[PDB]
RNA sequence: AGGACCGAACCGACUAAUGUUGAAAAAUUAGCGGAUGACUUGUGGCUGGGGGUGAAAGGCCAAUCAAACCGGGAGAUAGCU
RNA sequence: ACACAGGUGGUCAGGUAGAGAAUACCAAGGCGCUUGAGAGAACUCGGGUGAAGGAACUAGGCAAAAUGGUGCCGUAACUUC
RNA sequence: AAUUCCUUGUCGGGUAAGUUCCGACCUGCACGAAUGGCGUAAUGAUGGCCAGGCUGUCUCCACCCGAGACUCAGUGAAAU
RNA sequence: CGAUGUCGGCUCAUCACAUCCUGGGGCUGAAGUAGGUCCCAAGGGUAUGGCUGUUCGCCAUUUAAAGUGGUACGCGAGCUGGGUUUAGAACGUCGUGAGACAGUUCGGUCCCUAUCUGCCGUGGGCGCUGGAGAACUGAGGGGGGCUGCUCCUAGUACGAGAGGACCGGAGUGGACGCAUCACUGGUGUUCGGGUUGUCAUGCCAAUGGCACUGCCCGGUAGCUAAAUGCGGAAGAGAUAAGUGCUGAAAGCAUCUAAGCACGAAACUUGCCCCGAGAUGAGUUCUCCCUGACCCUUUAAGGGUCCUGAAGGAACGUUGAAGACGACGACGUUGAUAGGCCGGGUGUGUAAGCGCAGCGAUGCGUUGAGCUAACCGGUACUAAUGAACCGUGAGGCUUAACCU
């Protein structure tokens, strides 16, 4: 449940660490984002030679959230991290080639079937 | 709004209810017949019978439920000494609310509440 | 009432074992992907269980990779497939929400053995 | 906050109509003790429905 | 085309073989008892009017169980009136089965909704909270402005204000049988119908196709 | 040792809510400042209206102060209402 | 102006926790603050809790929240040391 | 600039984005040396700005505890 | 000028159309994509932040779009008090000076319990031509009306390629609204536990009081949203702009003059709710009432006694009903409420006793004990015999029947 000024966490070697969400896509007025969404992002903090840099300004998907999914039965999958994976502003698709931590069976489709693969654990 | 709840808040706060509840339910068994005001007595029914369905089994374990309901150790024996095997046949009920009109100085609605073999 | 009983009472899984909070347990659910029914586990320590007969339901935590994954699984779903105590434990507490923040060595509890 | 006329009397009396009070439809007589009291409630002496109820 | 008038049991779910868990309403429809035939010839327009439940028989009274006798018919706890559509008939002492939904697709469910008392302004209209801080004085809640000045020097009518909130006839459209279950007299509808446990509902087939 | 620090009483009065025909013709509540000193306070005493007094704001001088209060000239005058 | 949430100098100094006349529960002692009874809508006042986010609110982090004790360790620029 | 009219000066930093801020520039409308100049540690219920922390301030409000409101009895104002 | 008290924000709006988006067209220097302009069209929709008091502006980043205006530059007896606009103070400037500056800067009291209209609700009264109880018709009145994206058609038409459709269909979102509490959660000062200080129950133990519910941890019902169901339509009719057919006036031509077809989120329908106080007071069904008399200025009259129906209301127990009223359920033939029994839930293994242990404590008894609003039962208590109100066949005039 991502709103703007959020901080969030990185889910790749793209080389960030700390980013922000400052803008919701996919309709005006949209509130929340949960996972399997675009959002317009800042970057806080990276390391100090990445492939991104702090103040770059760039797309990124929604992987882990503290509030969870739901599921079909009413099961619910939280997490601790609202964590995210950067794209590109164009192309749309992510940038690092190393997913850290688990993702989702929401996340898979053919927009983002790339990250699934790389993902080392799709719940 | 309140649906399906339960309770009166009688215009007191929820430790005086609790205290006062306390206080009268003693002041009930020491004289086994009160009078008192009709919500204050329709909702003390819901304290003393479950005292006197207490009173139906001399445990020492309901010797300090009931003394913890009360804090007053006369009232703890008159329970269990003579109410219990009073009411000791009795599904519930063991209490009678008779409405005595109302109350001079304000207008209350005052009821006399008593206990059912008292007589 | 007796009508919804009815309906919950033909619908619950009688199979389900009985288990505790702080019970490590593991759990088989289905995933369906293309036509693959698949049956992924899942392991971890239950920490909240909330019980409604039909509706009851159950809180796993596990520490994946790093990261704190809770998943509450619906008992009675029929995606759910197996579940299996691995290791009972001593808890005190009926829901284990101090689980949330003690990690490694403060989130160790012990085994009950009675 | 307030009133720019007067309101007449005519008003008055109108805004009282509502104001009327009510009467005691029932008396019960106590078919023991033969004093009248009010329907479901004790009487004066502590009858209630035919029996003594209370020794006031 | 008529409908069929059921008393609402509860919620619940209804999981599938493929792990969907479908939150059905229990609605219980009891053998709809038809009390008197409509027309156009001495009423003007077609419609059946019926009863269903039981009733104190020594509750009805003198005109109502009247009524009941001309029918020939056991006492309800009320009765209600469907409008027929044409080729569509029925005698007067006729029941009706909760098998007339065994083939519907989607149903629509009248019933008064549950009563929220005297509602504020942002209960009832969905307003907003003014400034809750930065010196707020008494109005943290108070539907602001409510007109103009002097020109429509006046309120509109039909401006949103506080009130009375539910307790009103609604109706929830299309919603999904899920099983038609004739032989204990239940009706499983997707998603939650209005009113409390026990009151009255109204089910209709789908008005919209 | 200290126009030292923290902090009660005491003395204040920064912010905020309340109150605004109040409980109150300036207060309550919750936080705030000083708190061994240019501190604070009690009893008595002096300074009188173009005067007093003033770590000064035209402040204060009996709920009133770019001139107190009370009597008088005085039924001042009023091209105004 | 009131049987008014204000003001009013001095003297007394119990117990436990506690540095303490803080504060908490108490002692001696003194009260229950002179309309009540119900109800448990809006709304207001005074409060309590909060999913996910955490100043995005707003003139302004106003207010709330949060911090808080003792002991020990460690402690920057700067400096009138 | 507590002073700059033009003026949101320009440039730099800061922010995704800065009419504020901080640093340069001097084009000082109209600074400037006891109606003091420029510094200045400490200090401040001081002014502006930033960061962290925290949170119903906010998205977006929900629920609860009381005191009122409300009904009943007694009393019983006010401006206009 | 015996006061119409103000900029901006906030909260609620409402209207216009000179249309920002969506809809429909005409023309294009319109290949397609895109535009461009014009015409019809107000139905709905019509961002969030940074800057500064802003209005305005600029910028970021979205969106289909980030419309223009009116409404005392809408809205302070609704809020705010930043700006301006008092008294303090200061700078620059001006003035010998007091002071002054649409120059700047720091600081700076926003009252009002609603009488009427208005409005939102909700009642009482009476009417509706005998009374009563229900059920409706619908004269009207409100509400509702947004849109993206993907895929198919199809890399098709097109195009030199780049690129890339119409139309039609499917799917899925955003926003909004209605409902709901099964799920997910929140709250849950009445349930349960832990724990601090202290005091008390003779003491130990066990409790309890107070300390913001002492502080916490969970949490039932209910209420709730962030939770999840549903909705916006399709269609009809009649149209706007526009497109036509036939077709003269006017041997031709011509969309029109006769006639005829089409034509849009607009219109009227269709959908939802209110809805016979629709005084024109509607309709249907059921039920109830079949007394004597006197009196006169015979009347739809006055009084007397008899009679008291259907039913109603009061009362009482009450409610997922509710400010009050109302509404609903029930009043012994009775499950209405409370209690009780059983379940369930939650808390998480009570007390007591035994053991172990110097002890704190641990183990056993023990998933124990406790358990609010839930569920299913139960007359145990309280819902009185009643009484009260409402009556006695329903004016007149024609008409049609019927005898
Ligand atoms: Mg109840
Ligand atoms: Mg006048
Ligand atoms: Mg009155
Ligand atoms: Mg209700
Ligand atoms: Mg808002
Ligand atoms: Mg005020
Ligand atoms: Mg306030
Ligand atoms: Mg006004
Ligand atoms: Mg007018
Ligand atoms: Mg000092
Ligand atoms: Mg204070
Ligand atoms: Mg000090
Ligand atoms: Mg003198
Ligand atoms: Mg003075
Ligand atoms: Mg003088
Ligand atoms: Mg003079
Ligand atoms: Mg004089
Ligand atoms: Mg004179
Ligand atoms: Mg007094
Ligand atoms: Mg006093
Ligand atoms: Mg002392
Ligand atoms: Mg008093
Ligand atoms: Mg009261
Ligand atoms: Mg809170
Ligand atoms: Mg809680
Ligand atoms: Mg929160
Ligand atoms: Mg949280
Ligand atoms: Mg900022
Ligand atoms: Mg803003
Ligand atoms: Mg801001
Ligand atoms: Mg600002
Ligand atoms: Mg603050
Ligand atoms: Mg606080
Ligand atoms: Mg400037
Ligand atoms: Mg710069
Ligand atoms: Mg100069
Ligand atoms: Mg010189
Ligand atoms: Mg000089
Ligand atoms: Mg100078
Ligand atoms: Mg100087
Ligand atoms: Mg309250
Ligand atoms: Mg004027
Ligand atoms: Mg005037
Ligand atoms: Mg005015
Ligand atoms: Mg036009
Ligand atoms: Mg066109
Ligand atoms: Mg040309
Ligand atoms: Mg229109
Ligand atoms: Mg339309
Ligand atoms: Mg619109
Ligand atoms: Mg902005
Ligand atoms: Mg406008
Ligand atoms: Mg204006
Ligand atoms: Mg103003
Ligand atoms: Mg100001
Ligand atoms: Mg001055
Ligand atoms: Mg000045
Ligand atoms: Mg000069
Ligand atoms: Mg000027
Ligand atoms: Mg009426
Ligand atoms: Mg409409
Ligand atoms: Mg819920
Ligand atoms: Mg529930
Ligand atoms: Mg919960
Ligand atoms: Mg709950
Ligand atoms: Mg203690
Ligand atoms: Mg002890
Ligand atoms: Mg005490
Ligand atoms: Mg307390
Ligand atoms: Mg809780
Ligand atoms: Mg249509
Ligand atoms: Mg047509
Ligand atoms: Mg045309
Ligand atoms: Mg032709
Ligand atoms: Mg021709
Ligand atoms: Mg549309
Ligand atoms: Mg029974
Ligand atoms: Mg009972
Ligand atoms: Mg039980
Ligand atoms: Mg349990
Ligand atoms: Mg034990
Ligand atoms: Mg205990
Ligand atoms: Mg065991
Ligand atoms: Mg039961």
């Amino acid at each position: 449940m991502i709103q703007e000024q959020t901080m969030l966490n990185v889910a790749d070697n793209s080389g960030a660490r700390r980013v922000m969400c400052i803008k919701v896509l996919g309709g005006s007025h949209r509130r929340y984002a949960g996972v399997g969404d675009i959002i317009k992002i800042t970057i806080k903090e990276a390391i100090p030679r990445g492939k991104v840099k702090k103040g770059d300004v760039l797309k990124a998907v929604v992987v882990r959230t503290k509030k969870g999914v739901r599921r079909p039965d009413g099961s619910v999958i939280r997490f601790d991290g609202n964590a995210c994976v950067l794209l590109n502003n164009n192309s749309e698709q992510p940038i690092g080639t190393r997913i850290f931590g688990p993702v989702t069976r929401e996340l898979r489709s053919e927009k983002f079937m790339k990250i699934i693969s790389l993902a080392p654990e799709v719940l | 709004m309140r649906h399906r709840k339960s309770g009166r808040q009688l215009n007191r706060n929820s430790s005086h209810r609790q205290a006062m509840f306390r206080n009268m339910a003693g002041s009930l068994v020491r004289h086994e017949i009160i009078k008192t005001t009709l919500p204050k007595a329709k909702e003390l029914r819901r304290v003393v019978e479950p005292l006197i369905t207490l009173a139906k089994t001399d445990s020492v374990a309901n010797r300090r439920l009931a003394f913890a309901r009360t804090r007053d150790n006369e009232i703890v024996a008159k329970l269990f000494n003579e109410l219990g095997p009073r009411f000791a046949s009795r599904a519930g009920g063991y209490t009678r609310i008779l409405k005595c009109g109302f109350r001079a100085g304000d207008n209350a609605p005052m009821a006399y509440i008593e206990l059912v073999d008292r007589s | 009432s007796n009508i919804i009983k009815q309906l919950e009472q033909e619908q619950m899984k009688q199979d389900v074992p009985s288990f505790r909070p702080g019970d490590t347990v593991e759990v088989k659910v289905w995933v369906v992907e293309g036509s693959k029914k698949r049956l992924q586990a899942f392991e971890g320590v239950v920490i909240a269980i909330r019980n409604r007969g039909l509706h009851s339901a159950f809180t796993v935590r596990k520490i994946s990779n790093g990261e704190g994954v809770e998943r509450v699984f619906q008992t009675h779903s029929p995606v759910v497939d197996s579940i299996s105590v691995k290791r009972r434990g001593a808890v005190r507490k009926a829901k284990l929400y101090y689980l949330r923040e003690r990690t490694g060595k403060a989130a160790r509890i012990k085994e009950r053995l009675n | 906050a307030v009133q720019q006329n007067k309101p007449t009397r005519s008003k008055r009396g109108m805004r009282r109509s509502h104001d009327a009070l009510t009467a005691v439809t029932s008396l019960s007589v106590d078919k023991t003790s033969g004093e009248k009291h009010l329907r479901h409630h004790i009487t004066a002496d502590g009858y209630y429905r035919g029996r003594k109820v209370i020794a006031k | 085309m008529i409908g069929l008038v059921g008393k609402k049991v509860g919620m619940t779910r209804i999981f599938t073989e493929d792990g969907v868990s479908i939150p059905v309403t229990v609605i219980e429809v009891e053998a709809n008892r038809v009390t008197q035939v409509k027309d156009l010839a001495n009423d003007g327009y077609r419609a059946i009017q019926v009863t269903t439940g039981a009733k104190k028989a020594n509750r009805v009274t003198k005109p109502e169980a009247g009524h009941f006798a001309k029918a020939g018919v056991e006492a309800g706890r009320g009765l209600w009136e469907f409008r027929l559509a044409e080729g569509e008939e029925f005698t007067v002492g006729q029941s009706i089965s909760v098998e007339l939904f065994a083939d519907v697709k989607k149903v629509d469910v009248t019933g008064t909704s549950k009563g929220k008392g005297f509602a504020g302004t942002v209960k009832r209209w969905n307003f907003r909270t003014q400034d809750a801080t930065h010196g707020n004085s008494l109005s943290h809640r108070v539907p602001g402005s409510i007109g103009q000045n002097q020109t429509p020097g006046k309120v509109f009518k039909g401006k949103k204000m506080a009130g009375q909130m539910g307790n009103e006839r609604v109706t929830v459209q299309s919603l999904d049988v899920v099983r038609v279950d004739a032989e204990r007299n239940l009706l499983l509808v997707k998603g939650a119908v209005p009113g409390a446990t026990g009151s009255d509902l109204i089910v209709k087939p789908a008005v919209k196709a």
